[PDB]
């Protein structure tokens, strides 16, 4: 199914993505950060 | 990516019934084998079963139970239980038997103290208010010169608006020193003004400046807000012995002395009682009567031992929790009549009294692992049969203090759990309550 999308999607339209034409642009760096709930935010979440 | 978090906020110490999480009782009304922090004593947390409804029940008013024990069998625990089980909600006052002895009211009026600090109350109370900046401000005139009228414009975030007010509320702005531009918070039931500084619009007038900005108030100028507050008849009665509200000179005066407590008489308590009883029949005070803790009750000198007498048989009284530990004792101020537990008999008749066993070995390990693990250590099986031996040589409460400095040692040479060896050393280190005895008189000559 994949294969015959892609061959069937592949003539009209196109695609460069960031390797192709960024030449100097430094790979953005992701970051998560955890964040523990209040005392007040854990009895409402109690109650809920 | 690359995950974060942070935690700098520091844990809460363990007191020494910080385990105790309630009664663990069953539907039916028998006692577990161990639930919530409890073991054994089904006869004594059967027992408590009853009282908790009784309390809950609010119908009864004026009944006393006496817990009777050997030291270490957990009656204060019980009590906490009980405390625990009954909720936030109800009051609950610990008391100590040996706090009577005050050098500013007399014995028998602590008792009183105590007793209307021990019911509670809620109140649904609705409060009118206006709030916002200052924009004009104008004292009115009158005939001998006096003033009569203050003229306010108070202007939030909806509009403006033009207010008269009584000339205390002047004093008062005149006393806080508000001018026009400074945010106020005025409320109409006591008169009260509250200054919060110059609104943030006046920003950049001023390169240097100390007061603090606050941003202009949003909704309407007047409002009315509900209030629900837990008050006792206490604090009612305390606020109306040396009253401290009112914008006036005297309370304000009052505010600086010395807070010296004073004798309550018999009028003020009545008076307030027929309020409160006002306030409930209007559909918003709702009386929660609780539970007073009175914590070695043994040492009530004989003036309090029957106080008590006229003060339970009342019909306002509270549920009372007694607590003794000793046997067929002198009465303290009598000097030659002796009683069970210390309490006389008279008193002892309106008691009902929970009687406590000691505790068997099988009990005792596992206290010490529920308190072990309470602590946050880890403890070996035989390094917990050691100290099971340890406690059935001497006590329990022994070995509960033995848990933490052998996980001390533990730790100074890297190990994460106690061992045998670390509990044997300990208890080479510190001495018994009766291993010194024995010491000591071994020397007593020398002492
Ligand atoms: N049934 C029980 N379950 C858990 N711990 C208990 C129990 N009974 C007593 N203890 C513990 O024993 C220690 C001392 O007992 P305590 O409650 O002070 O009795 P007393 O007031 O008669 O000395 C307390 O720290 C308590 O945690």
């Amino acid at each position: 199914q994949l294969s015959r999308l892609h061959m069937i999607l592949k003539p009209f339209m196109l695609r460069r993505i960031k390797k192709d034409v960024e030449n100097e642009l430094s790979d953005k760096i992701e970051i998560l950060m955890y964040c523990q709930l209040t005392s007040r935010q854990k009895l409402l979440y109690q109650a809920l | 990516k690359i995950e974060e978090v942070k935690s700098t906020t520091k844990t809460q110490r363990i007191a020494s019934h910080s385990h105790v999480k309630g009664l663990g009782l069953d539907e039916s009304g028998l006692a577990k084998q161990a639930a919530s922090g409890l073991v054994g004593q089904e006869n004594a947390r059967e027992a408590c079963g009853v009282i908790v409804e009784l309390i809950k029940s609010k119908k009864m008013a004026g009944r006393a139970v006496l817990l009777a024990g050997p030291p270490g069998t957990g009656k204060t625990a019980l009590a906490l239980a009980i405390a625990q089980e009954l909720g936030s909600k109800v009051p609950f006052c610990p008391m100590v038997g040996s706090e009577v002895y005050s050098t500013e009211i007399k014995k028998t009026e602590v008792l009183m103290e105590n007793f209307r600090r021990a019911i509670g109350l809620r109140i649904k109370e609705t409060k009118e208010v206006y709030e916002g900046e200052v924009t004009e401000l104008t004292p009115c005139e009158t005939e001998n010169k006096t003033i009569s009228h203050v003229i306010i414009g108070l202007k939030t975030a909806k509009g403006t608006k033009q207010l008269k007010l009584d000339p205390s509320i002047f004093e008062s702005l005149q006393k806080e020193r508000v001018e026009a531009g400074d945010v106020i918070y005025i409320e109409a039931n006591s008169g009260a003004v509250k200054r919060q500084g110059r609104c943030d619009t006046y920003a950049t007038e001023f390169d240097l400046e100390a007061e603090e900005y606050v941003p202009l108030p949003k909704g309407d100028v007047h409002k009315k807000k509900e209030i629900i507050q837990d008050v006792t008849l206490h604090d009612l009665d305390v606020a109306n012995a040396r009253p401290q509200g009112g914008q006036d000179i005297l309370s304000m005066m009052g505010q600086l002395m010395k807070p010296k407590k004073t004798e309550i008489t018999d009028k003020l308590r009545g008076e307030i009682n027929k309020v409160v009883n006002k306030y409930i029949d209007q559909g918003i005070a709702e009386l929660v009567p609780g539970v007073l803790f009175v914590d070695e009750v043994h040492m009530l000198d004989i003036e309090c031992f029957t106080y008590l007498h006229r003060a339970l048989e009342s019909s306002i009284a509270p549920i009372v929790i007694f607590a003794s530990n000793r046997g067929n004792c002198v009465i303290r101020g009598t000097e030659d009549i002796t009683s069970p537990h210390g309490i006389p008999l008279d008193l002892l008749d309106r008691v009902m009294i929970i009687r406590t066993m000691l505790y068997t070995p099988q009990e005792m390990k596992q206290i010490i692992k529920i308190r072990a693990q309470t602590e946050g250590i880890n403890i070996s099986e035989e390094a917990l049969n050691h100290l099971g031996e340890i406690g059935t040589k001497t006590t329990l409460r022994y070995s509960v203090q033995l848990l933490t400095p052998a996980n001390l040692l533990a730790k100074i040479n890297g190990k994460d759990s106690i061992e045998k060896e670390h509990v044997e050393e300990i208890s080479e280190l510190f001495y018994d309550a009766k291993s010194s005895a024995k010491i000591l008189a071994d020397q007593q000559d020398k002492y």
